[PDB]
């Protein structure tokens, strides 16, 4: 139920939904502590495949550590 | 001029017109802690505060401790006075310590902001009527007004003598309190008892014989 | 219990609260294709706010069914 | 870490195991007491009976979690 | 006590380990003469063993299920239960001596950079200047926080960096 | 540009002595592209203590 | 300028002097940027008004004899019926949560559709105390000072119940019974080593 | 100038002579600045008037035979009384009425800028409608108020020492003057 609700978040061809580049352009804090914030990162994740593979491998490696750590102690 | 060692060279930061006129200058900084003049100003203030509270504390040790060997004032030892006082008191010690932390924090923060700016606590409106008497007296660490009631600071020709008597009695009272602490740990008796033991047999009752201070003998 | 009252009331509440007070904010943040509703409250808006209504209604029914 | 291991090896070699630096892991044991383990005696938040989280989770999922976490025959 | 650890003066495996070490030392002792030098050495060993176990039981150390002293590294828990002399007082003692060494080295570097041969003073040590800074470095935390508050502790961005900074 | 013996600061980012201070030896007055000759008290990874720079790569600081 | 939170220190240049409640208090420099500062003015006035209502509600519950502010939602956990001034209220927790969500969503949404309205007037100001445009700033300063006092008082309610476990009027009764033997330092919670 | 607190001393240059009670007494130089000195004149006159009323109240309570000023709030720790006649209230209601009345009166007084001497409805008999004996009456007023402040601090210290009212300790001083004072006390002088 949580993933089916979460999969209705982004803007496809139906008018409603979040626009990811607008989300990245929004999250820039005042006082310039992150500089320009997350401006211009949508064209560096979507245009690059090694960035996407790095994010994917970071997530999958941490989740594989999670699989081992939770399957030895909580055997299903 | 006068020095803590006749013959040693005076450090260059304690031989300046801003340092020679302070109080009790004898060229004593072998660690070089006062080379920064802002640091020397801060350390002047810390020395004055340690001097004054050390004198008040050591007076509270000695005068009840001397008069208890006379007739009146059955006063316990200073390492036992807090326990007897909290048995006689009305509040537990944590509540009394919290009250004194608020009351001392207000006063100490006043003195803090007067260190950070000399012309600071004389803001009009900031105090009901004590705002005009909470300035300094052109020399920081030496306030006027309600502090110094008897007006002894007004006379200029006695003033370096008053400063130097204060700094000598204060440094000597700091040594007195550190001696109270060490004597308390090594012997276990009161400081007037230590003085009576050094007067009764000087050549046998001292820190070479207590078995603590130098244990290689 | 009364399932129809809870589901219909939650759906009516979320559809009204998206029809009247959260319509203009959702239009400002977003800036099938045409309905004759005077505020542009089209079919997909009905689907989203009714989905939230059914979800909160069945959540209320489940928490009531546990009696906790 | 290498210095503590070499220190304890020298203490075991010289015949005196009572000299070796054994630092107790009180932070992870604090976490285990926070999860409901009654061996370290901290008694807080899931290990104390008078806790809000203990009392709120008690009817539904805590009696299995406590029985499984206070067993020393599993890896939980 | 803390974490289910018994005190070492109450622990039984502690006394068992003490008795076992005395038993090994007396089994090594009983194959010599009375007043011989190996006998005197082993009796001094047994004396130091008994003194060490008495000193560890005296200091209030916590023993485990094996009879070995355990240390407590949390400031508030050790200050509450009287275990401050095993991590907390040692960590501030170490920070005093380590910052001593670092501050004396930093003052030696800044003292020798202002000459015509800084590297030649780095290879061949100026011993009087090194001893002067070694004696003056006892007020290193005060001088460290004063150099911190003036902005002279740090170099600005005149440092060496790479082309993407 | 800068004079002989004056201290300058290097703004060429792929240099060993970028954001550091050297001493001007000479400035060539011809149409050479890199006339400013700066020596440095420390050597690079190639053991060299001298490089040529342009006018907009040195700042007399 | 209303005053000075610490006498002798300078006021920050990003706090304008016309703004109500300006004591110059910003050590962490949180309001240095103007849009953030405008949002913080909005949020301070809103938090202050809700805290005045909360402290007034807690006092009016405990002085009139209906438990304290902590015992007030306890009918919804056990088997019980809600009350108000002794009069029973015939609603359940699901219905009340629905009424509160719809009504507060409508009111907060109408407030949020306005751009930067902090002091609206009009229908929210029927008696017309702010219809002078010269005596308004003194009332705004009174409002922000009572609001800051109410916020501090409500956080004191929360921390006093988290430490001792009683109502604020009962804590005031204990502090008037024995002021030296009943305070935050005779607690065992607020200072762990007393 | 009303006189001199210490003969031979000099008058401070910040105290004007057209001001009641100006004995030149300012060793700490507290009122050197005029806004501070204005606030202190206000505070001195208000403290003096409240102390006159308080001393007259404590004297009337003890002379008319209804305990002293220390026995008077003892019923609330345990039934009020006044002229020997009961008053049907409790300290919560009394504190409420007193807070409302003092808040209103104090607030109306504080709305005025620097008014020490209001007159008008506060002065029905019109004594200060001449501006010649009015300054003498102000001087009489500030001297009586200083005497009453000293009297009330004497009452507080005297009861903290002996544990008795002022009229009873006055009778003890009139009975045995060399055996009942602040020194047979055993508190004010800690020796002997
Ligand atoms: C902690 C109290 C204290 C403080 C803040 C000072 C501060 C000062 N002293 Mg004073 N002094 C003190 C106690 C103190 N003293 C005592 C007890 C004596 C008698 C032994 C003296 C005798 C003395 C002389 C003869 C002179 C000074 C001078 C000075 C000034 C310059 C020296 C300096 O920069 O070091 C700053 C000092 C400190 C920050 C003290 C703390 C040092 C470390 C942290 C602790 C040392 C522990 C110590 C060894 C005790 C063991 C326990 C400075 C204002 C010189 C001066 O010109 O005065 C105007 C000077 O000629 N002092
Ligand atoms: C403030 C000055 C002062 C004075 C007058 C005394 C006096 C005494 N000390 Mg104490 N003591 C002091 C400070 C002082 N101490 C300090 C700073 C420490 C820590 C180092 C101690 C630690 C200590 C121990 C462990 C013992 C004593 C003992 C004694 C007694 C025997 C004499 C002796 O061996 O002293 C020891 C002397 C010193 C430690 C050096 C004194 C330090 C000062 C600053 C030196 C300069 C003195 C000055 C030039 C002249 C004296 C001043 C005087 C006229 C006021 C004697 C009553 C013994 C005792 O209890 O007998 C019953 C004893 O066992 N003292
Ligand atoms: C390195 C990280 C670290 C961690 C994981 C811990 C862990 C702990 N600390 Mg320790 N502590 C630390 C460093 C740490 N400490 C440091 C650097 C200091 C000096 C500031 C302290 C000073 C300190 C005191 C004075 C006390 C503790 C206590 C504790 C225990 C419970 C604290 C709690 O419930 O709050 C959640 C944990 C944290 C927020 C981690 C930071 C801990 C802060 C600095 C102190 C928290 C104290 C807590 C508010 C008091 C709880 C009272 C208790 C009776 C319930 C817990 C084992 C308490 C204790 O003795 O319990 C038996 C206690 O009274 N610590
Ligand atoms: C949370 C509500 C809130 C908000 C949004 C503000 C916002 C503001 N205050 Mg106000 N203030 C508040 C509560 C708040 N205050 C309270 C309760 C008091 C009484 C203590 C004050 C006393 C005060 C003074 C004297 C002054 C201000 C001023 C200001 C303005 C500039 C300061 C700033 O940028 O900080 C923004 C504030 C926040 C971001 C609040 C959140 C703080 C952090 C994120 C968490 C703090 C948690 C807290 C410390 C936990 C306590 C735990 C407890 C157990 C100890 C800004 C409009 C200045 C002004 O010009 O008035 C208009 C000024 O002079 N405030
Ligand atoms: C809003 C002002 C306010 C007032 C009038 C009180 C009053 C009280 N508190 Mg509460 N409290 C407050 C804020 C306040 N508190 C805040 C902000 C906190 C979170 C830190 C607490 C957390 C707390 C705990 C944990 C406990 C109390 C307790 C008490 C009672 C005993 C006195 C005490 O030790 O307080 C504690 C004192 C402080 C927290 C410092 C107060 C400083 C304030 C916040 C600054 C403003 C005060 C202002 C300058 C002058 C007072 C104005 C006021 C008279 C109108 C007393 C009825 C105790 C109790 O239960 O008694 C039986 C107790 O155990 N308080
Ligand atoms: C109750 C508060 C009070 C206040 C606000 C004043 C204010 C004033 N007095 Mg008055 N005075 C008072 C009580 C007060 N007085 C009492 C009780 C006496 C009789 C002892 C006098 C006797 C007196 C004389 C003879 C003169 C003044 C004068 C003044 C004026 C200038 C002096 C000044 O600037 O100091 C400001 C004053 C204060 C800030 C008072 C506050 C109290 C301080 C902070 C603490 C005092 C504690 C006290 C000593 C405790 C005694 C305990 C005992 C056991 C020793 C100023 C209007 C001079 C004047 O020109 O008359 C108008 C003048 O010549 N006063
Ligand atoms: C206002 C003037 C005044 C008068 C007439 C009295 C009278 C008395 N006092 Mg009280 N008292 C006063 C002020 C006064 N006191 C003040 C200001 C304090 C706080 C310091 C006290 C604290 C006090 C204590 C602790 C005790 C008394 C006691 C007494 C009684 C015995 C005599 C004595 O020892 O006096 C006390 C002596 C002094 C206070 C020192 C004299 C200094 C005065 C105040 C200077 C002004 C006096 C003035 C020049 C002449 C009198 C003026 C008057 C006629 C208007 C006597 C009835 C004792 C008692 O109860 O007897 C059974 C007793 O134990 N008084
Ligand atoms: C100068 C210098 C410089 C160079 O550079 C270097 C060097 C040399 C290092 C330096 C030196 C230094 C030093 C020596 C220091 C010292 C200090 C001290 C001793 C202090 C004390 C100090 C001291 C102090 C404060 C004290 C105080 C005290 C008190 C309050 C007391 C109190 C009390 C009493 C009454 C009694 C009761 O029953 C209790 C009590 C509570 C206990
Ligand atoms: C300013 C600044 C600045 C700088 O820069 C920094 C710093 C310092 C950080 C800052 C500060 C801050 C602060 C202090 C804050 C605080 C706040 C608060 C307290 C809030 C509350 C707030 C609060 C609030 C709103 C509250 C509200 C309340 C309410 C509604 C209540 C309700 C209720 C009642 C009736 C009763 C019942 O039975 C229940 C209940 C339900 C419970
Ligand atoms: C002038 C000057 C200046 C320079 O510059 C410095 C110096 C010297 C510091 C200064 C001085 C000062 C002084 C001396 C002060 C004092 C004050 C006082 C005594 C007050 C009281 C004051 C006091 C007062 C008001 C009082 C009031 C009272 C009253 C109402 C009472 C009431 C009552 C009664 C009927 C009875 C009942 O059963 C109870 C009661 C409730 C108890
Ligand atoms: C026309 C018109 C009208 C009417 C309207 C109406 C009546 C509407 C309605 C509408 C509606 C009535 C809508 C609905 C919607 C709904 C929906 C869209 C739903 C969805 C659902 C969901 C999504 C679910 C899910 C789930 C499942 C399946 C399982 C369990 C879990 C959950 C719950 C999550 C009026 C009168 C106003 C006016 C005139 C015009």
């Amino acid at each position: 139920v949580i993933f089916i609700v979460a999969g209705h978040m982004y803007r496809t061809n139906f008018g409603i939904g979040h626009r990811m580049q607008a989300i990245l352009e929004a999250h820039t804090p005042p006082s310039g502590s992150l500089g320009a914030g997350h401006k211009g990162l949508f064209d560096t994740v979507n245009n690059s495949l090694h960035f996407q593979l790095g994010l994917a491998l970071a997530s999958v490696g941490t989740i594989t550590s999670l699989v081992a750590q939770h399957m030895y102690s909580l055997p299903p | 001029r006068q020095s803590w060692l006749p013959g040693s060279q005076i450090p260059a930061h304690l031989d300046t017109p801003a340092a020679q006129a302070l109080a009790g200058n004898f060229g004593f900084d072998p660690l070089g802690l006062g080379k920064d003049p802002v640091a020397l100003r801060w350390y002047q203030q810390a020395e004055l505060i340690h001097c004054r509270t050390a004198m008040a504390g050591v007076a509270g040790i000695l005068i009840p401790g001397l008069l208890t060997k006379a007739g009146a004032l059955n006063v316990p030892e200073w390492y036992d006075a807090g326990k007897v006082a909290i048995e006689n008191s009305f509040a537990p010690w944590g509540s009394l310590l919290a009250v004194q932390l608020f009351l001392c924090g207000f006063v100490e923060a006043k003195r803090w902001q007067d260190i950070r700016k000399p012309g600071s606590q004389g803001e009009p409106g900031s105090f009901l009527g004590f705002e005009a008497s909470l300035k300094g007296t052109s020399e920081l660490g030496y306030p006027g007004g309600p502090f110094d009631p008897l007006g002894l600071s007004k006379e200029a020709d006695k003033w370096a003598d008053w400063k130097l008597k204060e700094v000598k009695n204060g440094r000597l009272a700091m040594l007195a309190f550190l001696g109270f602490v060490a004597q308390k740990y090594a012997t276990g008796a009161g400081p007037v008892d230590n003085l009576a033991a050094h007067l009764k047999d000087p050549w046998h009752v001292n820190y070479a014989t207590n078995g603590v201070s130098l244990p290689f003998l | 219990l009364d399932p129809q009252i809870v589901i219909s009331g939650s759906t009516a509440a979320f559809l009204a609260i998206g029809r009247f007070v959260f319509l203009g904010y959702q239009r400002r943040e977003a800036n099938i294709f045409a309905t004759n509703d005077p505020a542009g409250f089209n079919i997909i808006d009905v689907a989203g706010w009714g989905a939230l209504g059914h979800a909160v209604g069945f959540a209320v029914l489940a928490i009531n069914s546990l009696q906790g | 870490t290498l210095g503590l291991y070499v220190h304890n090896d020298v203490m075991q070699a010289f015949g005196t195991p009572e000299k070796q630096i054994l630092i107790e892991p009180v932070f992870a044991q604090w976490i285990q007491a926070a999860h409901g383990k009654a061996l370290y005696g901290f008694d807080f938040l899931l290990s104390s009976k008078t806790s809000a989280a203990f009392a709120n989770g008690q009817s539904l999922w805590l009696p299995g979690w406590l029985d499984a976490i206070n067993n020393n025959q599993n890896s939980l | 006590d803390i974490a289910g650890l018994t005190p070492c003066s109450e622990s039984k495996a502690y006394a068992k380990l003490e008795k076992k070490e005395l038993k090994t030392l007396e089994k090594r002792l009983k194959q010599y003469e009375a007043d011989s030098a190996p006998a005197v050495a082993l009796k001094a060993t047994m004396e130091r063993t008994k003194a060490r176990f008495a000193n560890y039981a005296k200091a209030g150390l916590l023993c485990g299920n094996d009879g070995l002293p355990h240390l407590i590294a949390d400031p508030g828990l050790a200050l509450k239960y009287g275990h401050a002399g095993e991590v907390f007082i040692p960590t501030f003692g170490f920070l005093y001596v380590a910052g001593y060494i670092g501050y004396v080295g930093r003052q030696y570097l800044i003292a020798v950079k202002g000459e015509a041969k800084p590297t030649d003073k780095e290879i061949i040590i100026d011993v009087p200047l090194a001893t002067k800074l070694a004696w003056q470095g006892a007020g290193w935390p005060l001088a460290a926080v004063q150099e911190l508050q003036r902005g002279t502790l740090l170099e600005k961005e005149e440092n060496i960096t790479v082309s993407p900074r | 540009g800068p004079k002989r013996g004056s201290l300058v600061k290097i703004l060429r980012p792929e240099s060993y002595w970028f954001n550091q201070v050297g001493k001007v030896v000479s400035v060539d007055q011809s149409g050479v592209r890199y006339p400013v000759v700066v020596r440095f008290e420390n050597q690079n990874y190639a053991g060299v203590t001298t490089n040529n720079y342009a006018l907009d790569e040195v700042v007399a600081a | 300028k209303a005053g000075n939170w610490l006498p002798g220190s300078d006021a920050p240049a990003w706090l304008p002097d016309d703004l109500p409640g300006n004591y110059g208090f910003d050590p962490l420099s949180l309001g240095k940027e103007p849009a953030s500062l405008k949002r913080f003015t909005e949020s301070e006035v809103i938090h202050g008004r809700w805290a005045m209502l909360g402290v007034a509600g807690s006092l009016a519950v405990e002085l009139l004899g209906y438990g304290n502010w902590y015992d007030a939602p306890l009918w919804a956990v056990n088997g019980g019926k809600a009350t108000w001034f002794g009069i029973e209220v015939p609603f359940d927790l699901n219905a009340l949560l629905a009424f509160e969500f719809v009504a507060m969503a409508a009111a907060e949404g109408q407030r949020g559709d306005a751009g930067g309205v902090v002091y609206p007037g009009g229908a929210f100001d029927p008696l017309g105390f702010a219809k002078d445009s010269s005596k308004s700033g003194e009332l705004k300063l009174k409002e922000i000072k009572n609001g800051r006092l109410a916020m501090v008082a409500f956080l004191g309610f929360v921390a006093q119940h988290a430490a001792t476990g009683k109502g604020p009027i009962a804590a005031l009764g204990e502090h008037l019974a024995n002021p030296w033997g009943a305070n935050f330092a005779t607690n065992g919670i607020s200072v762990p080593f007393f």
